[PDB]
RNA sequence: AGCUUGACUGCGAGCGUGACGGCGCGAGCAGGUGCGAAAGCAGGUCAUAGUGAUCCGGUGGUUCUGAAUGGAAGGGCCAUC
RNA sequence: UUGAGCCUUGAUGGAAGUGUGGACGCCAGUCUGCAUGGCUUUAAUGUUUGAUGUUCUAACGUUGACCCGUAAUCCGGGUUGCGGACAGUGUCUGGUGGGUAGUUUGACUGGGGCGGUC
RNA sequence: GUUUAUUAAAAACACAGCACUGUGCAAACACGAAAGUGGACGUAUACGGUGUGACGCCUGCCCGGUGCCGGAAGGUUAAU
RNA sequence: UUUUGUAUAAUGGGUCAGCGACUUAUAUUCUGUAGCAAGGUUAACCGAAUAGGGGAGCCGAAGGGAAACCGAGUCUUAACUGGGCGUUAAGUUGCAGGGUAUAGACCCGAAACCCGGUGAUCUAGCCAUGGGCAGGUUGAAGGUUGGGUAACACUAACUGGAGGACCGAACCGACUAAUGUUGAAAAAUUAGCGGAUGACUUGUGGCUGGGGGUGAAAGGCCAAUCAAACCGGGAGAUAGCU
RNA sequence: AGGGUGACAGCCCCGUACACAAAAAUGCACAUGCUGUGAGCUCGAUGAGUAGGGCGGGACACGUGGUAUCCUGUCUGAAUA
RNA sequence: UAAGGUGAUAUGAACCGUUAUAACCGGCGAUUUCCGAAUGGGGAAACCCAGUGUGUUUCGACACACUAUCAUUAACUGAAUCCAUAGGUUAAUGAGGCGAACCGGGGGAACUGAAACAUCUAAGUACCCCGAGGAAAAGAAAUCAACCGAGAUUCCCCCAG
């Protein structure tokens, strides 16, 4: 009586692996009621397809966008910049809308503040390359040009 | 009737035959059990007078093709 | 008392005695041995009781057999329990 | 909880000083860890494998109550309570077993038996 | 009171009383391969078995043997 | 007939007539007989059907050895001067007979064993429901009232109406004797006898079925029977007996 | 062939050999219609609580034997040309 | 088919017939009481008692038909539980009982033989039980053979006591 599992499941339990029960356990609680069900062969592909067309599938359908900074691999217009300060050094912050300004007309437009850096952000030259929230991976880059007015 | 609705086992004749072999005529007759089985497929308990066995093969066959005999074959259930 | 293993193995003319199963006696033949200088004697004990058929099975021996064939199991044969 | 195996992190095969439990410690050591300060003899886990014990429920029992079939002391489904992997039943197995069964239990013999004999 | 209807009515059976022993109720026990049923619509002042056999005065010793009850060491011991 | 022996006073038979016991099948061997003869002969089946076909096969012409094997020899043993069993006599197939084997095997006969049925219209026990017990005695408890006690106790009348209580018909039984005993009768008649408000007696119907019932227990009863009913079946049981 | 008829019948009777016969209902054959029904080729698939095993019985002429083969009450349990 | 007829004991009576509706024989139909599977309920067989539909110049009542059980199907209904199941009614089909042997299966003795007796035998016999056909069963190889080959099942003769 091996049978494969559903739900998680006390001392073996995980979502679909390849335990082996005690005969009564199962015909008697966990099928009838949800939980396994008999390692029929037939189901043996049913539920390793799914750990197929999923677990090597849907895992590479992640894969469509490369770092998602596809052809913005030299830099983006710099429309305006970012802000500046204290005659010289830097003063300003950015707003919870303030780093698009610049790159403020490439890809797509929004407009939060997925703050990744928790530093008093580094206040010097100005043009620098860090990666921003682009996805739960991958990154992104790009440069900051100044407003001299 | 001391028989397995699934398997059709009933019971059978028999010797006992002692040290010196002496024949005693007797029965072997089934481990049988009457159990509660869920089906799901009829959200109900269907509940079978099964043999050792006769479990085992429903735990292969499955219920649901074991009913389906019996409904086929002309039985209750 | 000395030396010894004839308390041998294969056979056996020819007799006894039994309804039978069987028991018994036997010179002589072959091989091989003991004692004797030698002729020779020895196939247990002066003789006559001291015993248990067949079956089943054990043990050793032996290619006799051995179900397609080679083997083996089992079987036979000899010895024996 | 517990007998035994494997996997491991501590025992056999960023210095010196002001400071600690356990010890076959060659009989008098030194350690094994505890603070700091410019493949084989050893302890706990993850475990794998059997034993013992609690409890659990979900097989199973219910000759408790109730609902419906149903104007029904059967049964059947359903709910609830108690119990509960026990009890019970199938196969196998040891004991018991004139309760029941089939038989056996000799012959010679101055009748039979006893005695004696074979 | 009962009994051998058809050779035995008794000193035999039975009897109220007594004891022992089993039984917590789905009772023990009994019919029955079972379902079902009696016991009992009873529940230890009840129900079963065995014996004794009104009542009076009484009922001693023996637990080796057989039988029965109890015993969580060891010995021996079945399937497996 | 059985017997050492039977007029025997041992068995059997009243007499007569009819019936009434060594058969049949298949094998197998021997004798007789017929055919063919180192050969004889087919079975099933076919059939042109008592022919003819069919030679599958069986027996015989070769044995010895457990056997392999050898072969008029072979086995025994290393081998036998030898020994055992063989080589020197014709078979086979019908038919009739004699024996044997298997079958009921010459005819009749048990007590019994097993299987399936039929029986509680007799009887045992129980269940339901109905009926019966002339007549005559004894006179428990309790009750009243007197006497009685401090009050209870106690006590006398009366009252009451208990009891597997008494006597005795019906009814139920069945202790003795005589009769009967090819009876009136397969268990009674007659004269006596026990119970007779009870553990009584009886009607109707019900239920318990054979290793079963029921049994105040005799192995009693279960349809004139019971240490295991009756009927059919196994069945022509078996019968070293008569 | 056989039977009967006043005793034994080829030629008296009824028959027998032989040759013939059905409006109807049916039997069986064939030829057709109806409802069906599936036919032929190519490409596949190819019988699991099964075979096997432990235990206990039973079937095989075979009485557990050295015992193959088969069925299965109980417990188990493959491979897949 | 016919010149004779109305079965027999068993006459007689009253009749029918003789060229086609006497009788007789055969094919098909009609009628076919009650009891019996027995079937509306019952029941001590041949008898008792119904319900529902009908139906009468006399539409009280009394005559006629249907109403058993089980199974498959279908329609309509329809609980605990709201769906759904169970359940309920109605309809159409079928079954039901009987009876030789032979057949297949389920169970399965004993006397007896062994000169006792338990393994063994009688025997898978008798007997009970179920089911079926004109037959039944079996059947087209996980069979034999034996290094050549055969080619399902059934039956017969041999092999061989
Ligand atoms: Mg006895
Ligand atoms: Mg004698
Ligand atoms: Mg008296
Ligand atoms: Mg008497
Ligand atoms: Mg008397
Ligand atoms: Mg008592
Ligand atoms: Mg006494
Ligand atoms: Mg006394
Ligand atoms: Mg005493
Ligand atoms: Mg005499
Ligand atoms: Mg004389
Ligand atoms: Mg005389
Ligand atoms: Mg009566
Ligand atoms: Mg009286
Ligand atoms: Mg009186
Ligand atoms: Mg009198
Ligand atoms: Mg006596
Ligand atoms: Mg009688
Ligand atoms: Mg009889
Ligand atoms: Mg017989
Ligand atoms: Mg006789
Ligand atoms: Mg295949
Ligand atoms: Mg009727
Ligand atoms: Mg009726
Ligand atoms: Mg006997
Ligand atoms: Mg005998
Ligand atoms: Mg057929
Ligand atoms: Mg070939």
């Amino acid at each position: 009586m091996q049978v494969i599992l559903l739900d998680k499941v006390a001392n073996l339990g995980s979502l679909g692996d390849q335990v082996n029960v005690k005969a009564g356990y199962a015909r008697n609680f966990l099928v009838p009621q949800g939980k396994a069900v008999p390692a029929t062969k037939k189901n043996i592909e049913f539920f390793e397809a799914r750990r197929a067309e999923l677990e090597a599938k849907l895992a590479e359908v992640l894969a469509a966008a490369n770092a998602r900074a596809e052809k913005i691999n030299a830099l983006e217009t710099v429309t305006i910049a970012s802000k500046a300060g204290d005659e010289g050094k830097l003063f300003g912050s950015i707003g919870t809308r303030d780093i698009a300004d610049a790159v403020t007309a490439a890809g797509v437009e929004v407009a939060k503040s997925e703050v990744r850096l928790p530093n008093g952000v580094l206040r010097t030259t100005g043009e620098h390359e860090v990666s921003f929230q682009v996805h739960s991976e991958v990154f992104a880059k790009v440069i900051v040009n100044v407003v001299a007015e | 009737s001391r028989v397995c609705q699934v398997t059709g086992k009933r019971p059978v004749t028999g010797n006992n035959r002692s040290h010196a072999l002496n024949a005693t005529k007797r029965r072997f007759l089934p481990n049988l059990h009457s159990h509660r089985f869920w089906v799901e497929s009829e959200k109900r308990f269907v509940t079978l007078r099964v043999s050792a066995k006769g479990m085992r093969v429903i735990d292969k066959k499955g219920i649901d093709t074991v009913l389906a005999e019996l409904r086929a074959r002309g039985e209750k259930y």
